[PDB]
This record gives C-alpha cells, structure tokens and sequence, in this order.
C-alpha cells in the first residue's frame, strides 16, 4: 500500500468511527475490531467514494472487511 | 420566521444526510422548536447530538414496530411539550431482498415489514398523538414517484409509497374536520442512508440527474425548504397533496431529448 | 368466439353476484374453458354448482392466506389443464370495523388483514402459477376509485387498493418481457355480498347512480363484458392498466348540476 | 358479431396504416355498417376504395375546417343511414414547424391550427350529429401519452391533446344523460402517415418499443380491436375514460432495466 | 424575506380581490421588486393604484390578444428594471355564453379566444420576456380542477387548462435546462371579478367549502403565499407541478360524509 | 303478521337456504336453527329487500335474529 | 324606499364609484349616469351583497339599470 | 446506378404512384413529373425503407427531388 494513501485513508476511518488512528491498522476490520454497525459502514464507504470520486459498487461494497480491503480497493481504482 | 413558536416532532432523523434532517434543519432556521424520535440506542448516538445542534433538549424512543413505545412518547411529548403544530414522519423500511430484482419473488414477510413499517406507522402515529395537535396542525410523510409509475427495483416500496399517498388522502379527510392537514412531499432520488438499501439506486440518481427538466438531482436543502413549506402556515390552504421536489422529474414520459441540427439524440447517449 | 380454446383460472367467486362470476360468465359465452377456486367448504357448496353450470369440473381449494394452498393448486392445474391463458384475481378482505369510521382508528392486524388477502394475494398467485403461464397470458385484478380518491368509510381498503394497482404496474413490467400482460378493472360499486361489508354502501352507490355520466349504476355484465375484453387477445396491446368500467364516474370532480332556466340544482338536490 | 347492425361514421382514414382504419377494419370484422369521410378530393382518391374493401358506399367529403361542411354530412347521414350507433373522430393537425424545436417558439397561428383542426372538431361534429345518434351511441377519439407527460418535440399537439382528453370528460357529461358515451384511446406511437409529421418519430418509436414493459410496438391491429371495444357495446360501463393501448409503456417512470447479476443496466445501453 | 432584491412582473391584477393581488402582495411581503401589467385604460386605473400600495413605478401596458404590445414590454422591463426572476401569469377569458350550458355548444370563436387568451398567452409573454430571466427564474400561471375533472360548466375552460397544465410541462422542459422553473397553482374555488363570469360559481363555491377536508373556502392570502411559494427558490426543486391550493378538495372522489351513530349522511344534505 | 306476507316471506327463506318450508317457523332463527353462515344470511337479506322494494338498514339488519324478526320487520315497512 | 336603506346604500354606490353622493340618485343608472363599466358594476353588487349577507343572483343581477333597481331589489330582500 | 437495383426500385414507385414502369425514368420527379401529393411521396418513401430495411432519415428525404435521387441514395445505404 502507498503510504501517502493509507494515512488519508485512516484519517477518513478514524473521524468516521471517532476511534484514534493508532487503533486503525491495516488487519483491523470495522464490524468486529471498530465497532461498527451496519450504518457506520454505509455512512463511512459513502465518506470513501465522495471522498474518491470513484464509486465503490454494491457487490464490491459486501466483500469488503477489514481497512486493507478498502485501502487496496481504492488504490486500484482511484 | 414562519415558525417561530411552533413544536414540531421529527421521525426518522439518522444523520445529517437524512430527509428528516433537512427538513428539521430548514424548520429551525425559521424558528421552530423541535423534538426528535430515534430507533434504538444505535441511533440515539447521531439523532441526539444532532437534536442539540438544532437547540433541543426533546430526544424519544420511538421504534414504530412496538406498539408499547406510543403510549411513553405521548406522555414525553405533553410533558415536555404540551402540544405539536407539526409532525414529520420520515421513515420507511424493507429488507435488502425486495428492493431487488422482481416483485414477484417478494416473500409475505418482506410485504408485511415494508408495510408495516412505511405505512401503518403514519396511521398509528397520528392516532396517538392526535390529542396533542394544535389548531391548524400540519403533518407531513415523504413519498417516491415509485408509487405511481414504475421505478426500478424499487418493488414492495413502490406498493407501501402508493398505500401511503392513499393514507394521506384519508387522513387529510379524517383529519381535516379538525383543521389539521396531511401532506406527501414526494422527493426525488436523494443519497440518503437508507436509499442505499435501493439497488443501483445510483444509476437512478444519474438517470434523474440527465433526465430532469432542471438537468440536476435535488438538493438536501432543496427538500427541507419544500417540507418546511408543507409544515408552515404559508400552506394552510394544502391538503391531501402529494408535492413532487424532483427537480422536475415526474413529468417525463421519456428520455430527455436534444438535437444537433440533424437528428434528436437522448441527452443519456451523449455522455455514454 | 375469443377465447375459445383458453384456459381460466377465475379465483373469487361468491354467489351469481359476484365480480368474479360476471367474468367468467363473460369469458363462458366467448368460448373459454373455466376452473374455479373457493375459499373453503362453506364456499365449496356455491362455487361448485356455478362451475358445473359454466361447464366446468375444475374446482380447486384456495385460501389464499394458507401458503399451503398454493402448490396444490399449481399441481391441479397442470394435471388438469396442462396450462393457462387467463387468471382472474377477485377477492379482497378487511374486518367490519375498518370499513367504517375513521382510518385513524385502524388496528395494526385489520391493517395487515387487509394487505394480505387483498394485495399480496396477487403476487403469491401468479409468482405460484407463472410456469404454467401460456404465450399472451392476460392477468387480470378488481380494484375501486377509493384508491385514489376519498371513498366514505374506504378506509384500509383504499390503502390496500392502491397498492393493488401499484402491484399491477410492477407485475406488468416483471411479466411484461414475457409477454404476459397484467391489468386493474377499477369497477364502479356494484351491489355483491363482499360489498356488503362497507358502511352506508347503498349510499355510495346511490351517489354514483345520481352523479356519474350515463346516470346509472354498472350492471354485473358490463364488469363482466369489460374483464373478458382485459382477459382476451383483444386487448393484447394493454397492460398496466387501470381500466374504469363506472358509468364514467370518475371523471367528476363535483356532485352533476341540473339547470331549471334560472339557477344551476345539484341533481341530488332534486329527488331528496 | 358485436357490431351486427350498428352503423358508423369513421372520420380521419387517409390509407390502410391510419388508425381509423385499423379501428374502421376491427368494426367491420363485428359487423357494423361503415360510413367514411375524407378530406377533399385528394383524399377521397384514398378512402373510396378502401370504403369499398370495407363493404360500403357512404362515402362523404368533410373538412373540419370548414363550417359549411357539416350540414351536409348531416343531410347525407340522414338520407343513407337514418341513425347512427357510434363515431370515430380520427383526426390531428399541426404544421411541421410546431412538432419540432420548442414549444417557446410555437406561432399563434400554428396554436389555433392544431387546437382547431386537432380538439374544437370533436365539438362540431359531435354537435352537428348529436340529433341522429340512437340510444348507447359511442364516440370514440384519440390521443397520445404527450398529453400528460412531456414527450420530445410533441409540444402544441400535447397541449391540444390535454384539451382533447378534457373534452372527452366534458362531453361525456353532456352526452352522457342522453346515454351517450364518450372516451378517447390513447394509442402508443405507431408508424402513420401523419405520424410521420413528429420530428423524429422514430427514435420515439424505438424508445417505446424498448422500453415498454411487453417490449413492442403496439399493432394496427391492436389500436384497432381497443378502438372496436370502446365503439361496442361491450363497454357500455365505460366513458369518459382515457383508455391506454400503448404495450405498457405509460406505467413507466423511467427506462427498463435488466441486470447482470453484476450491475443493473438500461436496456437501452445494450443495442447501443 | 425570501425575494429580497428578486425582480418579479405580475400579471393580471384587475382589483385587490384578483389572485395575482394576493401573489403580489405576499411576493412584497418577503421583499420582492414588483412590476405590474394591465388590459386596457380601463384596467390601468385600478392596477396602477395597487402597484403604488406595493412600492411600484413600473406599469406597462399588455392586452395579450395584441401581438404588438410584447416588444415594449420587453423594453420597459430591460429600461426599468434590466432582468427577471419571477413572472406571474395569471390571466384567463372566455365569452360568458361559454361558460354556462354544454361545451356541445361552444362556437369555435368562443373557443379560439379561450384558448388564445389563456393558455397561448403564457408561450408568448414567456418567450418575449426570456432573454431577460435571470439564473433560477420562476414563472407561475394559475390553473383549475376543472382541467382534469368536470366542474359544471366550466365547460370550454376546463379545456384550456387542460392545454394550460401540459403547457407548463413542455415549458417546464424547454426552460428548465436553462435552470428556469415553470409551475401550475391550482386554486380552489375564489370569489375573484373573473370568477364571476362562471355560471353558479356560487353554488361550486359552497360545495367546495361543505365538502373540502379543511370544511373552507381558500383564502386570498393561501393563494399568495403558495404562489409566493413557487415563485421564490424555497421552491427551487419544483418544476412542472401542478400544485394544488384548494382545502384539499381535489382528493375527494364523491360527497363528504358524517355519522349520526346511524346511517351515514351527506354533509351537504345536513344544511339544506 | 299477516298469513299472506308470512308466507311470501316464508318461500323465499325456503329457497334461499334449502330448505323445507315446514322447518320455517316463526320461532326458527337462521343461525341456530336453519343452518345459515353469515353468507346465507347477508344473501337471504337481499333477497327480502330487493323483493319487497324496501331497504333494511345495516343497523336493523343486525338485530335480526329469528324468522319473526324478518317478518315482523318487513310487515311494518313494506 | 327606506331612507335609512338608501342612504347606506348610496354610501357604498358612492365610495365605489368614487362620485359624489349628490349624483347618486334612484332615477341615476351606473352605465349611463354613473361612469360604470362591467367590472364596476361586478365590483359594486359584491360589495352590496357582501355587506347585506344577501346574494342577487346572475338572473336577477343583469335586470338591474338603475339605483332604484338595487334599492327596490335590497329593500324586498334583506 | 445497378441495373437490378433500380428496376427493384422501378416496381415499387410503379405501384405506389399507379404509373407505368415505363414512366418511371432516373430524370423524372415525383411532384413535377409523376403527380404525386406531399402523401404520395410519404407513403412512397416508407415503402422504400421498409421494402430495404434501411431508413431514410427526414432531413435526407426532404433532398430527394427525383427517380435518381431516391435510386442513388438507396444503393448508397442498403
Ligand atoms: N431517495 C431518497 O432518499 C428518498 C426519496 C423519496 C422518498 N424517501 C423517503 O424518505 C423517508 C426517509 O428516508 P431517507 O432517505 O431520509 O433515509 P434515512 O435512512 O435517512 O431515514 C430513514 C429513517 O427511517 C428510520 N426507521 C427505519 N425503521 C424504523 C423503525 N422501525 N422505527 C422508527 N424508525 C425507523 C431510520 O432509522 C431512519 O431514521 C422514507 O420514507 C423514504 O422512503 C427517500
Ligand atoms: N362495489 C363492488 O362490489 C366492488 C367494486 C370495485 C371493486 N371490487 C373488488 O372486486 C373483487 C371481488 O369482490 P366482489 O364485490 O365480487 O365481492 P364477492 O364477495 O362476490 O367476492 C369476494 C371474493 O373474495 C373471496 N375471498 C375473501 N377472502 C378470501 C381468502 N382469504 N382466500 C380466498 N378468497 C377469499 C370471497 O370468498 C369471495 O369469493 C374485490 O377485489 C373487490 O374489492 C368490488
Ligand atoms: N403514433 C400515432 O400515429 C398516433 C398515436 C396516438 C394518437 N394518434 C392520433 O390518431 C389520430 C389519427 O392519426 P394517424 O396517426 O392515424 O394519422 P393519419 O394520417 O393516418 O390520420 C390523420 C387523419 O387526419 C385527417 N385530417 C387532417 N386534417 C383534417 C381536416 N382538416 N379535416 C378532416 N380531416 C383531417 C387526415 O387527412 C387523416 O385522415 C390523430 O388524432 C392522431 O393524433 C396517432
Ligand atoms: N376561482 C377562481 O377565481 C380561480 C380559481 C382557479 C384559477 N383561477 C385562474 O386565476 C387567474 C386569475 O383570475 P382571477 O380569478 O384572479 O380573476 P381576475 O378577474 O381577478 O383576474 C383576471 C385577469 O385576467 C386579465 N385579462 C383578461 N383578458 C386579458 C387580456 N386579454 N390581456 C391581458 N389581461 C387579460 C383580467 O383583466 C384580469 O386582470 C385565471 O387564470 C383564472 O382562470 C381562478
């Protein structure tokens, strides 16, 4: 992952979840180690996509888990 | 302020990009005084610091399925409040599996959710807390074209928003004897958090954005300012209305057109 | 005659009063081959002698809130019949106390009654019967003005109508690519043993007798006549429909006027 | 033969693909006894035989501009057929100009033309035969989903058509006490000689054909057995009705889709 | 104010009980730089008094039957005032032999003027005044149930806001990719110097009031306000709506009833 | 009541519930005696009122319990 | 007439059309004597049944010409 | 101009217009020379692109004048 990348997105993450950054790694994922509900989820992946440009799809959307998941997906679609 | 003074529930504020907010937001700046319901403690997080960015102390327990939560928020209400000018019911819901694909595989679970939820919560709503209403009391739920005309995807939703506008209707009259009005705004495709559930809601977005008369999608602002509208004396004269903020959309009875000299191209094919 | 050779599955018939019997009636004397369902044995007793007299010995089981009924009823008629042309959906249902009054007062079970056996009946039939749907298949349901106007004491049933009629514009779009057209008959009220069942019904339809254009009541033929027009090949151009069979009384917006050289007379003020 | 003794005057047929005479055929085929009526010499080229083809002699000059035409037509149906059982008004104008571009741009007289030749006729030849129409006479116009829904470049012929449809309500109020019935049907786009005068007609067709829940285009023939069906006795219940025979498409508030498991996809998008 | 600094023409104000009285003066209330049209010398005496109360110079001379009066129009308003962000067409007449009795006996020339003087007024006082529309410009015109229903004897008028009402539409899509909005207010039943000329307005007027939801006539100033409304950008979402201010009475599909633990009764049939 | 109404009255409960004309007595009442659902009944009212011109209210039509109730009724309306 | 009724009566025909009482006389006619067109007099019969309660009807509105008409009619009427 | 084309062509003018074959030459015009209306021409030319499959769009038809225009246009197209 590019550094420059990841650290734009774990700031997304952190204010998002309101955890600190330091808790947002990579292997982290949002519904068992963030805390997240199924709202924190929609609200944060349409913080990502706006945040992008691009637009993550709904089935692409499912498959996601963990901070690497999005943080690789939007490296190789941005 | 045009409504300075006047106390207005709002139901279904889930964060700052709902509906309900909008409009909740549109009401303050012209000087409402507020309360707001949320559905469980998951969303007593985002209404109740939202409540307080709108100056408000009034925060309820509502979730339309328990029949057992009306009674409290009646009492909350009278206590805190006394009485309502207005009432914003904002909220609808159905399981992912029926907002996709064919109406014809929706299960009778799903029919009665969608139902239950988007539709008979307006009724028991109004019933519970009719006692309350003010002289002149407005009450506003939202609605989609998906109603009368084919929307796709949108399945047992299109159902409950057609029983829905069919309510307001009713109710306009049940109520209209008190000098209460009842009122859809039917809003155009807007991101919101639960539109999210609708299936590529966002080529719906986009087939709006090129098709509407206006060539954009509507604005947050845009609704609250129409809803505000429906809740404030300045439409005592409205009721039993289904008032379309689409940016114009719900007139098309097809693809919008423009022309090059020679042919008539549809404005969809232009970008793709 | 046309629909000799077609095969009909007609749910709903009562007695020779019934909607669902001028339909049939109808399609009889345009040569089709009938089959009939019946609630349960009470209905049994009347269902079966009609069929018998519309020359039919297919007389099925269906209530339609017994989702055990329905692959029964499929097998029967593949057994039987091998395969339909027509389906007739004329059956609706809500609880004395939601025909009167006010919708305000509407328990959440008379609401999920109503919604159950009159719209989503709909769906579970034909979703249950679509494999045995022929090429130009015609599916046809009943619904009523008080869908989308105020209908005294309509209450719940309006609700439940509109989403009928929504239903019938998503079916038509899911079957529609398969060439299987779905349509409303929104009949005017007409005297039959359901309809019984609505509050100060006589009054509703002495109203519509006074007021509506051809100054009559609709008879049980002229549903029947306008169902077989829905259900045969000569209408295969119609689908989505809402088709008004009323004396034309939908098109009022005000009580019909009657003028004696000097001022205008409501013609309701004339007889009383 | 649901015409067998029925007499009729067809206004607008101009060669075998006019709706009038895909109605006119469709009447026929029931039995009714035919009168045709043309434009002027050019026109009666045209009608006379295919008069002729539709077993009928009556064949009579009318230029719904010209007021001096219409009591003759009323001697000449009175000498041949004494009465008459219904009326098809078949009829449209607009000069080229008006059916493309804006409406903004629209001439006065081009306005006045198609309001004329396109509404104000159904008024004076309904007017002008009023006295010979027997009892359960049927009058039968057409129009176009543009009347309601904006449709590309068909600007002042949607407004006429809006007052088209009005007219029918009005008349059928009228006429209806006499029991008379009056109703438009409001045909989907289909290739005619007039239609041919719509700023690119085609692609209006083909947006139809692909988007209409039965995906094609309505038949000649289907308009025609529609248009046999508001004309008979058949829907004797029904009037003041504007009557969709269009494959669908009016339930449409957007363009179908199909999906992909993946994404949902217009139709649209697939040919091209 | 909501059109502080917004630049707006009305047109039609006869005397301070016109509609496009009450839409002036709410429009000034929220801040709004009138300018005002007139007929003839006959009517610049009253217009030119009114405009005067509301802080206006600007009164122009516009008989819209005169082709010749639309280029000073234009004139006057790019001298006095240089741009636009409203207009207001409210302006509408036919021969009193019209609107009373049958449209069957409606002379095309009663008909052409209707048309001509209600609905294609709003083409070309829109097309003229188009170069100076500023960004987000909004044009209203007035319209009646009587479009899409029959009201008695409204007759020839109904017909043209029929026309009136699709107008808007094409406009609506003409205009709206310039980001200019056009909408229908729908009023009920007012007791207005034109309304005068309908025959027994009087009697349409108290069925309104006994039979609409709220059981009143609309005021003067609900008609402002909802205009006032549409003109300004709380409306910004809004195109192509044809938004009705009439108590809630366009949902009634038949007489409004009331209960005496008994029968139902006609409300109307409690006064008289 | 009157013979000639009791026994007009009395053919149509015959026909319309199938039974014989003999087990119509005065005393007999739909539900109980005479083996009618709610159908029968709402089907035999009609019967009575479109035969006999009048209306029973809904209200009335409610209180009826036995064949006297109808007769009864219908004697003091028709 | 009434002098009480004609002088309210003349109050109203005046501030309508703005002359002077003194020319408002019953022999004066609105069209002729009074300077009235057809919105005038439309204005004016509002104003008089609004203020007496009464309505005239379009029928017997037209046959009125005269002050002593709406006089004579109000008087029989109020 | 191919032979086979333009006699395919020939045929179906002949008809539309009732005309001769002979008559119908590549020099000859359709208003002027073969009598044909604004209908005529209409119907003649919807015949020609459904006979051919192809359409002739409107502002391509307006330019056709003459038996050769409609002959080289179609070979142009089919
Ligand atoms: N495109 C759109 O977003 C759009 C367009 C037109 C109409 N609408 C309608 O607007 C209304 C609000 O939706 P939104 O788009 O703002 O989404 P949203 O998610 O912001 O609002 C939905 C609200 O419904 C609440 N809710 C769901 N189930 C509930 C329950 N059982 N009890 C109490 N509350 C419950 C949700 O918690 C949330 O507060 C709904 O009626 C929706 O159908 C939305
Ligand atoms: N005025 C009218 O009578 C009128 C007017 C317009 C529309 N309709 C509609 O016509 C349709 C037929 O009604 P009708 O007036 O002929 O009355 P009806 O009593 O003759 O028919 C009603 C049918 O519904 C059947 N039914 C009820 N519940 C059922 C269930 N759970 N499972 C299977 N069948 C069930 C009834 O047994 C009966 O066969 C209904 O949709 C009604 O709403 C009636
Ligand atoms: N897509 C369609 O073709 C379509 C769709 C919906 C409705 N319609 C309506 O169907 C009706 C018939 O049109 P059509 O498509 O069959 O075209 P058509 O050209 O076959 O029929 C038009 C008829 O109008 C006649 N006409 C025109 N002006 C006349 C006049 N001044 N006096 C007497 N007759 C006159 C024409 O000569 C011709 O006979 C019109 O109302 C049209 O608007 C057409
Ligand atoms: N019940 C009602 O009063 C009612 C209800 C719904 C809609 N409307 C509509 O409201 C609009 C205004 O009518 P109103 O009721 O306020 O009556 P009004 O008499 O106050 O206004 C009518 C205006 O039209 C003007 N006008 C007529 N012909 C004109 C012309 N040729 N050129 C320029 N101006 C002309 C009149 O002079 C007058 O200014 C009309 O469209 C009317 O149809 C009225």
């Amino acid at each position: 992952s590019s550094m420059a990348l990841f650290e734009d997105i774990q700031a997304v993450i952190a204010e998002q979840l309101n955890v600190d950054a330091a808790q947002v790694t990579p292997e982290a994922e949002f519904v068992k180690d963030l805390g997240a509900d199924s709202l924190d989820v929609v609200e944060l992946i349409m913080a990502l996509e706006e945040k992008f440009g691009i637009e993550i799809p709904d089935e692409q959307a499912e498959k996601i888990v963990n901070v690497g998941d999005v943080v690789k997906y939007i490296e190789d679609n941005k | 302020g045009f409504l300075k003074g006047k106390k207005g529930l709002i139901v279904g504020v889930a964060n700052n990009k709902s509906i309900a907010y909008g409009i909740a937001q549109s009401c303050f700046n012209q000087g409402a005084t507020l309360a707001f319901t949320y559905l469980n403690e998951s969303l007593e997080k985002r209404v109740r610091p939202i409540a307080q960015e709108l100056n408000s102390p009034y925060v309820y327990e509502l979730d339309v399925s328990k029949e057992e939560h009306f009674k409290p928020l009646y009492d909350s209400v009278k206590k805190d409040l006394g009485s309502l000018d207005f009432i914003v019911h904002s909220v609808a819901f159905a399981p992912k599996e029926a907002l996709e694909g064919s109406l014809l595989e929706t299960s009778k679970s799903a029919f009665n959710t969608a139902m239950e939820i988007s539709v008979y919560s307006l009724i028991e709503l109004t019933n519970t807390l009719k006692p309350l209403l003010n002289n002149g009391a407005s009450v506003l739920t939202l609605s989609y074209l998906g109603s009368t005309k084919y929307m796709a995807h949108y399945n047992v939703m299109g159902l409950a928003k057609a029983a829905l506008e069919s309510a307001v209707r009713y109710l306009a009259v049940d109520l209209g004897k008190h000098n209460i009005r009842v009122n859809a705004l039917s809003a155009g495709p807007i991101r919101t958090l639960a539109s999210s559930g609708i299936a590529d809601f966002r080529m719906i977005l986009k087939w709006n954005e090129i098709n509407a008369p206006l060539r954009k999608n509507v604005s947050l602002e845009e609704v609250g300012n129409a809803g505000m509208y429906l809740l404030s004396s300045l439409s005592s004269g409205v009721s039993g209305e289904v008032h379309f903020v689409d940016a114009g959309y719900h007139v098309m009875g097809m693809g919008a057109v423009e022309e090059k000299d020679n042919k008539a191209t549809l404005l969809w094919d232009l970008h793709k």
